[PDB]
């Protein structure tokens, strides 16, 4: 909870999940998953998307 | 002929010219090996 011009913006993260590693969206591909043996040979990171549900609310009402 | 390349997972002989996106033209897997052709290399048996 912090202060705007005499309102009170309130955030909270309700839930956060990590997806298993896929290709980026828009990629024309057949097997959408990414396996570790690709990421060793191409020298990239084996990484999964993190995303959460933030709950913005001004002056106490969940909006 | 153009230089044959081989995909890592579905094994299709893709002929990558120098001006295209590199990808396999069946599945789309990005790591692509290179095909060994006929040429003479001399190794000693020692
Ligand atoms: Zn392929």
């Amino acid at each position: 909870e912090f202060a705007f011009k005499d309102e009170r913006i309130s955030f909270t993260i309700l839930d956060a999940v990590i997806s298993p590693p896929t290709v980026p969206k828009g990629t024309i591909c057949k097997e959408a998953n990414v396996y570790p043996a690709e990421c060793r040979g191409r020298r990239s990171t084996y990484r999964g998307k993190l995303t959460a549900d933030i709950n913005w609310a001004v002056n106490g009402i969940s909006k | 002929q153009p230089m044959i390349y081989i995909c890592g997972e579905c094994h299709t002989e893709n002929e990558i010219k120098s001006r295209d996106p590199i990808r396999c033209r069946e599945c789309g897997y990005r790591i692509m090996y290179k095909k060994r052709t006929k040429r003479l290399v001399v190794f000693d048996a020692r």
